[PDB]
């Protein structure tokens, strides 16, 4: 049909307990329509869940299918992401389901939890129709058990644990994705304009992290690059998917004969226009290498990509580094020869 | 080494290479299998040509947690229904705490596994180290205990109260 649904009120929110792996973790969750205004969403995230406004936002994208990473890359990815999200008060936006890069984020949070204090506000925006049990969560404002074990024959993906909060959006359909991209982008756009506690006049800085990916990841990274406030992105090379393709294409800034990948409809169908536009806006892309180039730590690679991406003056960079409470970043990337602070 | 090129065992060697799905070669400083004990044990899981529950049972009997953690519990194993529950019960009987922790981490939950029948079965095991529970049950009942007596949870309640 042409989305002929019923605008019934919500019937699934509260707290869920994850029976399963060796952890006692709670996770607030709601269920709203995919046509919801970001203002009430931020009101709910600030008042109902009692979350302070972040000083940094990291939107994590990737491919919605399971993959594998080399053991050396996982150590320099999970630890760096956790350090960057923990030293700086920040929010992590993820898919929410237990597929692909989100599983890597989940195990990165699992490894950190066994050796350090603190909680990381990981927010998952997942479609409602893909959870393993759409039932067992209908109890409103009551603790609901949830089982981490999933059978591959069920054609549905279980909700990933080790997530602080969940936002579930349903368009009226089940078994198909694409019910959360618009709401997630709208919320991120609105929260970018939200004013930080510093009265200079700057919003929170938003960054994009790309691991693995697909054909649509080039489209979303173009959407990030073309936005009226330019949002810097950070890509990884060792994944092997289009993130590796974009990292390879970062070299030789404007070899079109290398278009054969057995990945699209031959040489007839290409995303090369989108890739060329992304390379046209090359000044924002940042590529992480495992020691091949500078910035061997992704915790610094994320933070150092927001100072230059802000396109602001030295006082604004100093204010951001002061709010993040990262003295090393300001000492190494800000206080350098010839900065010309005003009076 | 043999009678020139006239006499050879190349037919036998070719048949062995035809059956090469079982041969395992240990090389020092190679890509994998850096130790003999790992090379020996990992050659029995695939050589059994059995299901994942059988591999888990073998790794549980051997009391090698690392082998099951690295060579068994991998992505996409397709555990049948009611298999991990039986594995948890067998690990609980044999006093294999590491395998209990690994199974708990890998999906199973005690709120669904533990029933009345399974607990009463756990109270009537003969594996593991020795204990003095039977003497306690005899003393609570003041003797007169027939041979081959099943221990019920009411007896456990009485001995706890005593």
């Amino acid at each position: 049909i042409s989305k002929h649904t019923q605008l019934s009120p919500t019937d699934a929110f509260g707290t869920i307990e994850f029976q399963g792996g060796g952890h006692s973790n709670k996770a607030m969750y709601v269920r709203v329509s995919f046509d919801t205004k970001p203002d009430l969403l931020l009101h709910l995230m600030t008042k109902e869940w009692q979350l302070e406004l972040p000083k940094l936002l990291i939107s994590v994208h990737g491919g919605l299918q399971n993959f594998e990473l080399q053991p050396k890359l996982k150590q320099v990815f999970g630890k760096g992401l956790i350090k960057a999200a923990m030293t700086t008060g920040a929010w992590i936006f993820t898919g929410g389901v237990n597929t692909g890069v989100i599983r890597h984020v989940g195990d990165a949070l699992k490894d950190h939890a066994s050796k350090s204090r603190g909680k990381i506000c990981t927010i998952g925006i997942a479609p409602w129709g893909i959870v393993e049990n759409q039932e067992d969560l209908i109890g409103r404002d009551v603790v609901r058990p949830y089982q981490t074990m999933s059978n591959p024959m069920s054609k549905l993906t279980v909700l990933n644990s080790m997530h602080s909060h969940f936002i579930l959006a349903d368009n009226g359909t089940t078994g198909k994705y694409g019910a959360e991209v618009k709401l997630r982008r709208q919320l991120e756009k609105h929260i970018s304009l939200q004013k930080i506690n510093t009265r200079i006049g700057q919003g929170v800085p938003v960054v994009a992290l790309i691991v693995e990916g697909g054909p649509n990841v080039i489209s979303i990274v173009l959407e990030y690059l073309r936005d009226t406030p330019p949002v810097p992105v950070v890509v990884c090379d060792g994944s092997g998917r289009a993130s590796d393709i974009l990292a390879f294409g970062h070299k030789y800034s404007e070899v079109t004969i290398q278009k054969t990948f057995t990945y699209t409809r031959t040489q007839a169908q290409h995303l090369f226009i989108i890739l060329m536009e992304c390379m046209k806006k090359k000044e924002l892309i940042t590529v992480f290498r495992m020691g091949s180039e500078g910035h061997q730590d992704i915790d610094l690679a994320i933070l150092t990509a927001l100072l230059k991406g802000a396109n602001a003056s030295a006082p604004d960079q100093l204010s951001l580094a002061l709010a993040w409470n990262r003295v090393d970043i300001a000492r190494s990337q800000i206080f350098i020869y010839g900065q010309q602070w005003p009076v | 080494y043999t009678r020139t090129q006239a006499q050879h065992l190349f037919i036998i060697l070719m048949e062995c290479m035809k059956k090469k799905e079982l041969i395992t070669v240990f090389r020092m400083g190679s890509e994998g299998h850096q130790d003999i004990d790992l090379a020996i044990l990992t050659a029995l899981l695939k050589g059994a040509n059995a299901s994942a529950p059988d591999q888990l049972s073998l790794a549980l009997a051997w009391n090698r947690v690392d082998i099951a953690r690295s060579q068994i519990f991998i992505y996409g194993q397709q555990w049948p229904v009611g298999s991990l529950e039986q594995a948890m019960l067998d690990a609980l009987v044999l006093d294999r705490v590491d395998f209990v922790k690994l199974l708990i981490e890998n999906g199973v939950s005690m709120h669904r596994f533990l029933t009345i029948s399974r607990l009463e079965e756990l109270y009537n095991t003969r594996h593991g180290p020795s204990n003095t529970l039977y003497h306690l049950v005899r003393d609570v009942k003041k003797g007169n205990l027939p041979p081959d007596y099943r221990i019920s949870l009411i007896d456990i309640g009485l001995v706890i109260e005593y």
